[PDB]
């Protein structure tokens, strides 16, 4: 009675790939048959292959701020290479151990074909034209415009760019004359109610004004002839130029290299976050800034006896998931969720309730050097101080 | 689809499209097989000597 | 996207292009193959001399 | 019991390519839809394939002192001999031995195919002509200009 069995192997083919993405349209205006070449790559910029879209990962429409597939469904399948795709994309031996034991591995965007829609005036109605491309007019924008990116509603990067006067060209120079608080009033809905310069609720001093380099030696230059020192006040006589850069921001927070707000400073954290309606051992119904809730990690619930002390239920990073996002607009922080439906250690109402928090910028994801997998890395400012029979 | 903040003749209206990947699903290309046998033997063996 | 310097009438403007190479990644074509195997022998044999 | 181990082979497709490559403009105008014939050399001239640039290496546009992709970004990759991508770049076993040992093995660039985008003076657009390259205009300013 015998019994064998095998395994065979190949070590140019040991692997397959299938990478399931979507896409996204942050512009102001849309595209059609959106092909991107994409490429996959493993490490630091080992690139395993480079993927021009076939037909079946074609986009007809990409409307501005929609998503293809669209957000309630399953995003697409990318596994082809051939131009029919009929031939897998494949992976060799070294790059599958090496993504098996590092698990890197990332898609990078190089660029995107898509046509152009016009209005034809015999019928009124909007024809593709396959002859055009996007990559026929991006760069002719951008070589004769001025970029101004701002995240003052709802802290995302929201990219304009206004038409500017490029001095040393003579077509360019018959475009009118395009001032900064024109630029600002025209392309984000800043508006002056009362001969100031606002955004909805803020003021535009309540922003910051970080130039690129070539800019900002535009912008003392044109300073020093204006004979004016703050630029908040001289908004209505900056020109604007060609190829400039033109960074808006909150005041309120700080940012990474990236731009992204990862932390505030330690005022702000407490201004908006004290509006109480329900209360009970069960959950805190607080209030969050929609800001500041974009920073915050979790919430971490401590007890403290009469004499004062800690006593932290939580000193793990995955008791850190305690935030309920519901449609009434506020929060429910509970306490059953991460303790398996067995209450809080509340024994006495003169035991007082107290839950500090944290900022990205201030987390910890990983573990730490030695042992340090409790609450001892977090960096905390005091939002909740208040008795345990005043809260429940 | 030209979203309006667009329409004003010196607002350039024109699409960012990026591609973001959300799962990644390799599949090992190996094979493998099994085998059963059973034999019988019938010796049968004359011997003078 | 023609340089300033080339929008002189008398200066031409031409693309030079030119392709570098930043890695090689080279795949050994093989295919190993292992196989175990069990067997179980019962022989039951009988001499009559 | 029994343990065997078996390694097979190929004497003339023992290895496969894949090239991380990388374009540069540091010309004066752009050149749109690029595709690039580059040719492996291994030793001193010694050629192993002439590539021209798939559909998957095309860069649509290249403006002067451009990258394709940005610095920020991976080089694509290039392994394919097929029209339609669907054959490896292979070498058999001395070339595999010899490249091993020796470790020699550059890029070539023999020519570049791609078209000029002229202007439209009915609607001030500017629109690519897919019918003429720049190996039309690239010889007649190579001989009535000065260096």
């Amino acid at each position: 009675r015998t019994w064998a069995e095998t395994m065979g192997l190949n070590t140019a083919d040991t692997a397959r790939l299938n990478a399931n993405i979507r896409y996204v349209n942050t512009g102001t205006a849309p595209i059609y048959n959106v092909l991107p070449t994409t490429s996959l790559v493993l490490g630091k910029n080992q690139t395993l292959a480079t993927i021009k879209a076939k037909e079946n990962q074609l986009s007809q429409i990409l409307a501005p701020n929609n998503y293809y597939p669209s957000k309630n469904l399953a995003p697409i399948a990318l596994n082809a290479q051939d131009d029919f795709s009929s031939t897998p994309i494949t992976m060799n031996y070294n790059q599958f151990l090496e993504l098996e034991k590092t698990k890197q591995l990332r898609l990078d965007t190089d660029q995107v074909y898509g046509n152009i829609a016009t209005y034809n005036f015999e019928n009124g109605r909007v024809r593709v034209d396959t002859g055009s491309n996007w990559s026929e007019v991006l760069p002719q924008i951008q070589e004769t415009t001025a970029r101004i990116i701002f995240n003052g509603k709802d802290l995302n990067l929201v990219e304009r760019r206004i038409a500017a006067v490029n001095p040393s060209d003579p077509l360019e120079t018959t475009k009118p004359d395009m001032t900064l608080k024109e630029a600002l009033k025209i392309a984000f809905g800043f508006n002056e109610p009362n001969g100031n310069l606002q955004y909805q609720g803020k003021d535009i001093t309540e922003f910051d004004f970080n130039f690129d380099q070539q800019t900002s030696q535009n912008i003392k230059n044109q300073l020093a002839e204006l004979n004016a020192t703050n630029i908040y006040t001289v908004l209505d006589k900056i020109k604007l130029n060609a190829k400039m850069n033109i960074l808006i921001r909150d005041k309120r927070f700080h940012y990474d290299r990236n731009n992204i707000a990862v932390g505030a400073d330690e005022s702000v954290v407490k201004e908006a976050h004290r509006e109480v309606i329900n209360s009970s051992t069960e959950g805190l119904l607080l209030n969050i800034d929609k800001d500041i809730r974009k920073i915050l990690s979790g919430y971490i619930v401590e007890i403290e006896d009469t004499e004062g002390l800690k006593e932290v239920i939580n000193d793990r990073y995955d008791m850190l998931n305690i935030s309920s996002l519901r449609q009434d607009g506020k929060t429910f922080i509970d306490f059953k969720k991460y303790n398996d439906k067995l209450p809080l250690y509340i024994s006495n109402p003169n035991y007082k309730v107290n839950v500090y928090a944290v900022t990205k910028e201030n987390t910890i994801i990983n573990p730490s050097e030695n042992g340090d997998t409790s609450t001892n890395g977090i960096k905390k400012i005091l939002i909740f101080s208040k008795k345990g029979y005043e809260i429940g | 689809n030209v979203s309006p903040e667009a329409r004003h003749p010196l607002v350039a209206a024109y699409p960012i499209v990026h591609v973001d990947m959300e799962n990644i699903i390799l599949s090992k290309n190996e094979d493998q097989s099994t085998q059963n046998t059973d034999s019988q033997t019938r010796t049968i063996s004359k011997n003078t000597s």
